[PDB]
């Protein structure tokens, strides 16, 4: 019979008032014989009716991709409701229940340290620059840079790693020409999660 | 010449 | 039916010369009735005829694991050589081939940085210093830290990251007592990968 996978908000959607966050419930393997997927949504056990299903779609392996969204509250989410698709197919002796929320525990709050780049780099052509994001909780969380107002797109950032405190951390890296560095321009780091003020900070760096 | 990591042989030339 | 299952050797296994790298095929799913397995190695498609056998192993839900482990070199790793474990059993339509190899590419040297605590964690009990490891390919590595001759085990470390250029990055980032840090004390970061002179480079940190 068909696979469930329940999946959460994307991080910058929780915490941007402007972004509309949601939980998508997944059904794969689902047969040709029988398309009918049943949804059942329920925030805390109390039964929800404002979901909305995606258009199907067919994949080319014998079966149907069929796709719920459930729009949520930011507060709703962040003050950990927790949220249930059932899944009823004539393909299931049972419905099949899923479960998500929010991870559990004292949110806290990060700090974003930005680090120059060695003196050892300074003969390469170009340079890195490092964001160290450490003692946050939980691990949901965006990262992002600028300069002038202005989108810097060349970076990779690490996923978050459990620390031995029981945080997270991670670091982030914007490589750019040295000469941008040498010439004194201001480069900056964005960080929103849940437990900064405003659940936004940025830390700037510059020769 | 050749490396030592907490005074254990890594690697020589 | 039994399952196959084949995993390379350590990293640090491969790089240091003073270890020993050994590739190994897991059997899983053994039954009760016909336990006995035959394994067949190859390197670059050629036999080989030094491998042995583990002690087997009963399981908690009534099958026996079998393992078998090839010694390899050094060198024919870190030179790609492809070894294939070929596993044969009477509740097998067909043998069982799998095939392992380091990550094809061309391999590159890391640039290994380290960097003192912003100015800013100064105030916090704890701070953190970075180790960053930029470029290198293949993700195959090993970071580890020390202060006089002695490992410091309070470091945690990223996994690797593919970047643009389509080598990877990572960082370490050790945490000491902010005094241990004002006190002068020298920490090390210790970079072990294929493509360093003599598979290692390290780089120390001090307050200036
Ligand atoms: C027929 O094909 C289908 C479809 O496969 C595609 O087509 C086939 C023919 C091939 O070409 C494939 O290569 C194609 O993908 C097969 O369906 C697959 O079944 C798999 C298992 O049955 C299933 O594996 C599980 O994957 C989970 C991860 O799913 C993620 O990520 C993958 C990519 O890595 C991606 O394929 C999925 O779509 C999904 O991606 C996320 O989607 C969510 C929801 O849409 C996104 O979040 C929402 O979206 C927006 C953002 O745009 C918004 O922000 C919302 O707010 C937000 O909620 C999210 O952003 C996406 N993430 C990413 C990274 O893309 C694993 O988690 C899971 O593992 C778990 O279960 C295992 C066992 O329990 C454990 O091992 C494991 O640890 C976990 O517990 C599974 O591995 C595949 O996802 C699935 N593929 C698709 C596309 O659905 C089908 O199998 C096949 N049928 C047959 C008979 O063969
Ligand atoms: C009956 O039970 C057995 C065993 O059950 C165990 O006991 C009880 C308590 C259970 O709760 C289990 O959880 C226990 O495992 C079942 O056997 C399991 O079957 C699984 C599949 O059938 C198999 O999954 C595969 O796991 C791979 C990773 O395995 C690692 O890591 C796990 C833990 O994460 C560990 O248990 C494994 O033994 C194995 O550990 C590695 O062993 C290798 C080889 O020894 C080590 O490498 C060597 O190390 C030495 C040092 O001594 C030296 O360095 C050498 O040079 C070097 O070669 C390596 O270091 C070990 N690593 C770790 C972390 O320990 C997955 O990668 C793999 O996934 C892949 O395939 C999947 C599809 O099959 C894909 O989804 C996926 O994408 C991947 O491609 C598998 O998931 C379990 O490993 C296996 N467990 C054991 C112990 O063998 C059995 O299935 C069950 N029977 C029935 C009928 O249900």
């Amino acid at each position: 019979g068909p696979s469930v996978f329940l999946f959460p908000p994307k991080p910058k959607d929780t915490l941007e008032a402007s972004r509309t966050p949601e939980v998508t419930c997944v059904v794969v393997d689902v047969s040709h014989e029988d398309p009918e997927v049943k949804f059942n949504w329920y925030v805390d056990g109390v039964e929800v009716h404002n979901a909305k299903t995606k258009p199907r779609e067919e994949q080319y392996n014998s079966t149907y991709r069929v796709v719920s969204v459930l729009t949520v509250l930011h507060q709703d989410w962040l003050n950990g409701k927790e949220y249930k698709c059932k899944v009823s197919n004539k393909a299931l002796p049972a419905p099949i229940e899923k479960t998500i929320s929010k991870a559990k525990g004292q949110p806290r709050e990060p700090q974003v340290y930005t680090l120059p780049p060695s003196r050892e780099e300074m003969t390469k052509n170009q340079v890195s620059l490092v964001c160290l994001v450490k003692g946050f909780y939980p691990s949901d969380i965006a990262v992002e840079w600028e300069s002038n107002g202005q989108p810097e797109n060349n970076y990779k950032t690490t996923p978050p790693v459990l620390d031995s405190d029981g945080s997270f951390f991670l670091y982030s890296i914007l490589t750019v020409d040295k000469s941008r560095w040498q010439q004194g321009n201001v480069f900056s780091c964005s960080v929103m999660h849940e437990a900064l003020h405003n659940a936004y900070t940025q830390k700037s760096l510059s020769l | 010449d050749c490396a030592w990591h907490l005074g254990e042989l890594v690697w020589c030339t």
